RNA sequence: CUAAGAAAUUCACGGCGGGCUUGAUGUCCGCGUCUACCUGGUUCACUGCCGUGUAGGCAG
């Protein structure tokens, strides 16, 4: 899952290079939190306080993708958990989301 | 054999016309140590009027293209070839196949100098950097500065000396602008457990890497079986079967001051990684090292993990 | 001093392989967002237009065949219907150490070449091969079969020392030819640049930048690659061109070769106009090795009497040696 | 090997001596039986053995051409040991042994 | 003499694709906007309409395999409903110095064969092979099966050096036919266009431009890649056309092959129609070839009997010898 | 001091002619989404102006 999430990060990496422009548009509604990992070219349009739209550095929400993803990985049963690597699947999602907030601390910015 | 002062990262090392099989029995990836004699040679040029050391390198493998083709739809490939000139007699030469990949890399380094001991920081890195880009490194030439350029200047990033957190920090600055590559480590002690875990049914030695690049299955009396990565064999070493020679007892050598040894390959497998799932940088550098009471002339990656 | 037995050379003047980009002429400073002329797939159905044997002949055969012709699934480049010009683009740079070989045994015939490059260099600079090697950029002969027929070639060269260009030239490719080697005002600055950084120095960087407007939708000519037979008869021949990044190039050592067009002073006659500089001067549109071993001129008598017998030939021929060392080669028997 | 010897026919006479016994075992020297199973005298069975003791000469010190690929390689600290690599041609065989036994015929069927 | 045993020739007379799209008639002087005719699919059904020897003709078999289901795929390109007109439009270049050949072995031939292309030339112009060749764009024979039924065909032809236009030609290509070669004022300048394009004073490029009307979304008949009748899974694709950036075209082969139907010297008949200029010139349809190397009157006999043995090829058929060189192709052993 | 050192793949081509894919069909039944809240961001370090050059009384 650590590895699936490192791929993740290389998607976001590939995704980092083919963005001449990245700014607002038709269809950017959920890439305008979506675009924080995939941080597009800094918008000219933007004032003194570009650091809002163009420029958000809250990869807060980012955790809440990721435990999106982890809800929508595997349905985690209700009885699923007797022995000590059901939570602990709770557990190592606790952890893959600690790495995305280390990873994506610094994300725009 | 010592984890760096410092490092030292370029972040596209676009090169070109490389050598591809560079080795009887693969033909994908160049070998590494065609990567530690670049550094060797990259120390020769630099370091003795600069004083720094290189021992280590690292690989991450951007984008990774070859000129081979699908012969009428079979299950192998073929190699794009070159055109020699023309023979002497003036009908066709004799032509010789192989096989010349196109490929991008960015290496990190380990150095003990003084880099920022009695020199300043990115002068070193900038005048190596600038330096670099004039030799070729598997046979083939780097392609030169051009719109890579733009984020091509780089630190010279300490590792030695720092704050721990810091250093985590650091180590992972260096790792925000090498995402979507899979550097290159290799697996000595997989090799070796697995080799020795899977020897019930024979010894033999060289079977392990003839027998991983496949897709190994004792199926249902459909299922997979769980893939570790990318099993693939590397050219590993050099065992030199036959003794040593002089200049004067065997001639045409390269220079008459330096002694000639026949040699033969060795296969080990490296595994392709993504850089977040590693220890620290310090722990997957390509070192060097020569075993003359052996035929052994290996290279390494000590400490992987 | 004898033949150092393990001897060579490196590449100088060592291009890279030139992408090509479409567009409309006059839109054409603007050139940094070109789209890639890919290759492309087509299908031609042939014939019979072989040269056949002499008496096989067969008037009833040749009838029963041509009815079963022959299946060929080639490629293409062709420009769109918007283009009419074509972008050719690639980095040149010379690596420094003209005369020092990367591989030699002898550091008795190594000592004799270093003073005689060195009595080469500090007798007459390279003026003359900055020109040669000039004239293989100031027109557009990087260009093979892209320059016939096209009504408007022209190069762009701008050298750079930073990130950005530091002096440029501009040229028309067709006004001076592919056989004729003149002297200009916007050359010698160039000329003076090639030669100062062909020496023993270091680097220099230049991006070639060549605008052959060929035609509106008209087919360019990438390199193709060899291949060894397919296992069909049906998709047996596809002239599979070359391509970067999925964008159709010429080849790096033809972009090279094209370079390498200097010798005048080959002794056959001055018809041709310059070909290859070759050990053993050979040209493939021409069939046979000029210069036999039977003639003084081949390249190892000449570099050996100019080395160990100290017998210099005329500076006529001298050039043919400097150039073929630019060019760099596996020597010895 | 190839080297240069085009009489098949003198080597292929003489190879089902050793398949099964040891007649391959007096290729290089100890010809007792090997020259009890000539029935002639010691000049033939001289001659015999001289063409079998150079079917596999062995100098020690062979030569080289300049394109044998002849490559430094840097001791630790020290010196350099220059290294040509070879071709190894039933090392390249036997891999074919296993990848044509397991490419085609019984597991690809 | 000897001959030369590997020759070839460039191409002289080199056309484009020719992507269709269709429209209004009427409203077809501002067709620079109209859309292509894309390729779309259908599902065709098969049924038995192939000759069977009876070896297997049974009572059963008929009725078997009719009911037995043959049901294709195949592609078809039809005009818009509201469209009854299409447009083919390509461009045409010209290269010229037409006999200079590309790659030949010896330097005794080349230049014989050059000046027997010379005194061909200064005997007489390439005139009247440039009509011939301007009677395959006039007449629009380019539109192949497009032509047939068409109730009124005509041809835009303009000239190009630069993003202009120097003169125009409006052909009707129905009132001046296919059958018989005459020469009109504004026709003969075309060919003196062409016939200086191929001397070698002036380059020359030409887009011709096809308006060929139909009907109300009829079916056109754009190129045809190798079918591919593979391994079905029960039914698979049995015909494929050529396709572009979104577009329907023709091949540039095709294009250039009905271009290039000159000759009416074949011994067998001269009114029954021209064919196109090959060695052992044959047809395709007709399933023959005229001009047998049994007889005297090929390519291959009049060539080296022309070169080397020195005999005049009967001024009449000597066009022929000129036209298959512009041609252009593999010569030699 | 790098399986290093080194290299023109060329030339031209008609894919093409035909077609009956029909015939049928029940998507079924039920549901608690709730509680919480200052944009007085700068929704352009902004708005009309004595001298076409900032030099000012402005609804600022």
């Amino acid at each position: 899952v650590a590895q699936i999430c490192d791929e993740a990060l290389q998607y976001a990496a590939r995704l980092r290079e083919l963005e001449p422009g990245w700014s607002a548009t038709p269809g950017c509604q959920l890439h305008d939190a979506e675009q924080l990992w995939l941080d597009p070219l800094r918008a000219q349009t933007d004032e003194t306080f570009l650091q809002r739209r163009l420029r958000g550095d809250w990869p807060a929400e980012v955790g809440n993708r990721f435990a999106n993803w982890l809800n929508r990985a595997v349905s985690s049963d209700s009885q699923i958990l007797g022995s000590p690597e059901a939570a602990q699947w709770s557990q190592e999602l606790s952890k893959e989301l600690t790495m995305f907030k280390e990873i994506l601390e610094d994300e725009r910015d | 054999v010592t984890d760096p002062e410092a490092l030292l990262l370029l972040p596209r090392l676009s090169i070109q016309n490389a050598n591809a099989i560079s080795s009887p029995l693969t033909w994908g990836f160049p070998s590494p140590g065609a990567f530690t004699g670049f550094v060797h040679a990259l120390q020769r040029r630099v370091g003795i009027s600069l004083d720094i050391e290189l021992d280590g390198v690292g690989i991450v493998c951007h984008r990774f293209e070859a000129q081979i083709s699908q012969p009428a739809g079979k299950r192998t490939k073929v190699f794009n070839l070159t055109r020699n000139p023309l023979n002497r007699d003036g009908s066709t030469a004799a032509i010789v196949e192989e096989g010349r990949a196109h490929l991008e890399v960015s290496l990190l380094l380990g150095v003990h100098g003084d880099g920022l001991d009695d020199h300043p920081a990115q002068e070193i890195a900038r005048q190596v950097q600038e330096q670099a880009g004039a030799m070729r490194l598997a046979g083939g030439s780097i392609l030169p500065w051009c719109n890579e350029r733009f984020p091509a200047p780089n630190a010279e990033l300490l590792m030695l000396g720092g704050s721990d957190e810091q250093r985590r920090k650091n180590q992972r600055r260096l790792t925000r602008r090498l995402l979507p590559g899979f550097a290159l480590v290799s697996r000595e002690a997989l090799l070796q457990q697995h080799l020795e875990t899977l020897r019930t049914t024979l010894p033999e030695a060289t079977t392990l890497d003839a027998l991983l690049d496949l897709c190994r299955i004792n199926f249902e009396p459909w299922q997979v079986r769980d893939k570790p990565g990318w099993l693939v064999p590397i050219p590993a070493g050099y065992n030199a079967l036959s003794p040593l020679y002089l200049p004067g007892e065997v001639r045409n050598a390269r220079d008459r001051e330096t002694p000639l040894r026949f040699v033969e390959n060795l296969f080990g497998l490296g595994e392709w990684l993504s850089p977040h799932r590693v220890a620290a940088l310090s722990d997957l550098l390509w070192y060097h090292h020569a075993e003359p009471d052996k035929g052994l002339y290996r290279w390494s990656t000590p400490r992987f993990v | 001093l004898s033949t150092a037995s393990v001897l060579a050379f490196e590449r100088k003047l060592d291009p890279s392989d030139a992408l090509m980009s479409a567009g409309a002429w006059a839109q054409r400073d603007a050139s940094q967002e070109w789209p890639a002329v890919t290759v492309r797939e087509k299908s031609v159905r042939g014939t019979i237009s072989n040269r056949l044997k002499t008496k096989d002949r067969d008037p009833a055969k040749l009838d029963a065949s041509i009815q079963s012709p022959n299946l060929q699934t080639v490629d293409v480049a062709n420009l769109p219907s918007d283009a009419d010009t074509l972008k050719v683009r690639f980095t040149l740079r010379v690596l420094g150490g003209a005369g020092t070989p990367s591989a030699c045994n002898d550091a008795a015939y190594r000592d004799k070449l270093l003073q005689t490059v060195a009595t080469y260099v500090n007798d007459q600079g390279f003026a003359e091969l900055a020109r040669r090697y000039a004239h293989n950029l100031a027109n557009a002969r990087f260009l093979w079969r892209n320059r016939v027929g096209a009504e408007a070639v022209e190069v762009r060269i701008n050298h750079i020392r930073q990130g950005e260009v530091a002096r440029a030239w501009r040229f028309d490719a067709l006004a001076i030819g592919l056989r004729d080697f003149k002297a200009d005002a916007e050359l010698d600055a160039l000329a003076e640049l090639i030669a100062s950084g062909l020496s023993g120095s270091g680097h220099v960087l230049l991006e070639v930048v060549a605008f052959a407007r060929i035609g509106d939708g008209q087919e360019v000519f990438p390199s193709q690659e060899l291949i060894l037979d397919k296992g069909d008869k049906k998709g047996q021949k596809s002239k599979t061109l070359y391509s970067v990044r999925d964008a159709a190039a010429i080849h790096s050592q033809k972009i090279g070769n094209a370079l390498r067009t200097i010798d005048t002073w080959y002794p056959d006659e001055d018809g041709l106009g310059p070909i290859a500089v070759e050990p053993y001067g050979s040209v493939t549109s021409q069939g046979k090795a000029y210069r036999q071993p039977k003639q003084k001129l081949d390249f190892y008598t000449l570099l050996d009497n100019w080395v160990l017998r100290d017998e210099a030939p005329a500076v006529e021929q001298q050039h043919y040696v400097i150039a073929n060392l630019i060019r760099g080669g596996v020597f010895g028997e | 090997v190839v080297g240069n010897a085009a009489a098949l026919d003198v080597f292929k006479f003489l190879s089902l001596q050793y398949q099964g016994k040891n007649l391959l075992n007096w290729l290089t020297e100890d010809s007792a039986e090997a020259l009890q199973a000539l029935s002639d005298n010691a000049e033939q069975a001289r001659e015999w053995r001289q063409a079998f003791i150079g079917i596999t000469t062995v100098k020690g010190a062979p030569a080289s051409h300049s394109l044998a690929k002849q490559l430094y390689f840097p001791l630790p600290g020290s010196g350099y040991h220059l290294l040509a690599p070879l071709f190894p041609t039933s090392l390249v065989h036997h891999v074919h042994a296993l990848l044509r036994e397991a490419r085609f015929g019984d597991a690809a069927k």
